[PDB]
């Protein structure tokens, strides 16, 4: 009978921080977490030392070491950590499919725009920071309008390589 | 070998009806470590109590109340368990090939996926991944491991075997206050072979081997021989890269191994002239719960 | 009741030549065999004459004539050729999936490493060779470490154009 956070809502909300939208295709890939912290549901993961695992550290990503992909929202989760992949845990990464994250973006993104990654903290936004921190991921794009600091879905494919940007 | 599940035989030959197939080392966890599947399929963790009393008795008298009282306290402790997997596919015109040959491509295929479940199992079990932190008998960091007192084994006389095997079980022995004996032994095979073929001294009737089976703290006062087994990976597990050993007293009070679903096959999912099987299995890791009734020697 | 060849193994192998690893997602195609002899399984093959068929040459493939993909192991093969694709025959090529093949490389390869293909021969290393006889295969990434004539299994995506390295 728990009515704390309640907002009184006009309508239904849309989705939640890593929800996959249904689409036939999905290469979803289960990896490992190496990170002593859990990792966040719609987050970056680059690749492992455990030649299956995976961190949410990005800080050293390049075009010659690519992301690995995106993790999605599990729902059972070790009850331990709130909203995270606990430490050796199946992580379900995604490559292929559309995902919905959330914006880092003072304006805010639109339909078709590129995606760009702050490698400094794993964040995504629709220009380049200018301080050779940004990577493209070339095959990516938006799929809807929001403000800063919203949930917005995009469609996302990891097979393509990264382009760095200075 | 080959892969074209056709065979060109002639019509005046003898076709011998027996599937030999290809050697392996053996199983060899059932019986060295208790294992128990009775907790409920999907379950997340594993949940143990521990129960704990004092008290005291004195003298009364015919109306003096100095009758005292006991009094009683818990402790909780908890692991988890994992999941993983492993399964088959085959293709159309495969299957029905292998069929009007008598074959069973589906049920020659599941033969061999228990038998790598098996593997699997074992694995976790006698060692770890470092994906799960499933620490395993053999390298779990939890136990104390000591240095043997200068014995390499080969051109070493039995005095130094035997007293260097002693080590073990008396150094078991005062680091549980005098409470509880060794029960299992295990060796590297490459140093369980040498102490098993010679005798005790220049003139003897005995092996060094068949001296230890007997002769020790636990197999006079209680009656029953020592189990002194050989093992495979134990060459090069050590501290620089030299063989352990381990003694221990193999109780479930002492070991366990959660497994709580063991190998399941779901259904087939048919995607264009390809037909696909999943089979998972969910399993825990190791535990050892009294770690001063373990004991690693080093340099045998 | 044969036993040749008995090595007496420490535990199961990982995979033969070109078996795959299950997952969703794999574009299996039907090509017919041009070569006089046959294609081995785990091969890369090129666009053959016949508008649907494919050559075990690839000493000729460019950016503008990308090669074609990977004959997988199918296990009902006509028994005369040991194991291969015999001349006029469906040959299972493979573009999307995730499939074992053979190293042949000095030091080896490890997680997450380009794959460069040698036009001389047609075999998978780490970096290339060094004298415009190399092409880098741009969407495919490794998945294994392995040493120098071991099986180790990759990731392949076909429909990014390939890379010419001088």
């Amino acid at each position: 009978m728990a009515p704390y956070n309640e907002t009184y809502a006009s309508d239904y909300a849309f989705a939640y921080e890593g929800m996959v939208s249904d689409i036939a295709p999905a290469d979803i890939i289960s990896r490992t977490v190496e990170t002593s912290a859990g990792i966040g549901f719609g987050k970056i993961v680059a690749q492992g030392t455990s030649d299956r695992g995976c961190k949410a550290d990005v800080s050293a990503v390049s075009p010659t070491a690519p992301p690995l992909g995106i993790t999605v929202r599990s729902q059972a989760t070790e009850n331990l950590t709130l909203d995270k992949y606990p430490r050796y845990d199946g992580a379900a990464i995604m490559r292929k499919g559309v995902i919905w994250v959330l914006v880092t973006d003072a304006g805010g993104v639109v339909a078709g725009d590129p995606v760009w990654l702050k490698k400094s903290d794993g964040t995504f936004s629709n220009a380049d920071v200018g301080s050779s921190g940004g990577l493209r991921l070339a095959g990516c794009r938006w799929d809807t309008s929001a403000a800063n600091g919203a949930l917005a879905r995009m469609r996302v494919d990891f097979d393509v390589p990264p382009v760095a940007g200075a | 070998m080959q892969a074209n599940f056709g065979f060109v035989t002639s019509q005046t030959a003898y076709v011998e009806a027996g599937v030999y197939r290809m050697r392996y080392p053996e199983i060899r966890y059932p019986g060295l470590i208790p294992v128990d599947y009775s907790a409920p399929e999907w379950i997340k963790t594993v949940d143990y109590y521990s129960m704990d009393g004092v008290g005291k008795a004195e003298w009364i008298a015919d109306r003096a109340s100095d009758i005292p009282v006991v009094g009683l306290a818990m402790e909780k402790a908890t692991t988890t368990v994992h999941l993983a997997g492993i399964g088959y596919d085959y293709g159309l015109e495969e299957v029905n090939q292998a069929i009007m040959l008598g074959m069973n491509l589906p049920g020659e295929k599941a033969n061999l996926a228990r038998l790598v479940y098996e593997r699997m199992v074992d694995r976790v079990a006698f060692t770890g991944d470092a994906e799960k932190d499933f620490k395993g008998l053999f390298n779990n960091g939890a136990v104390t491991a000591v240095s043997a007192t200068t014995g390499n084994w080969a051109s070493a006389t039995a005095d130094q075997i035997l007293a260097d095997f002693n080590l073990g079980i008396t150094g078991l022995w005062s680091a549980t206050n005098e409470m509880v004996y060794a029960d299992t032994v295990l060796l590297p095979s490459a140093k369980h072979q040498i102490i098993a073929s010679k005798r005790l001294g220049n003139e003897a009737t005995e092996t060094v081997l068949q001296f230890l089976q007997r002769a020790n703290v636990y197999t006079a006062e209680t009656g029953r021989p020592l189990t002194i087994r050989g093992m495979r990976g134990l060459n090069t597990a050590g501290a620089g890269g030299v063989s352990r050993s381990v003694f221990y007293r193999n109780s479930p009070e002492v070991l366990k191994m959660h497994i709580p679903m063991r190998h399941r096959f779901l259904p087939v999912q048919v995607v264009g002239l390809t037909y696909k099987v999943p089979g998972i299995f969910r399993l825990g890791g190791l535990d050892i719960r009294l770690p001063k009734e373990v004991r690693y020697v080093d340099g045998y």
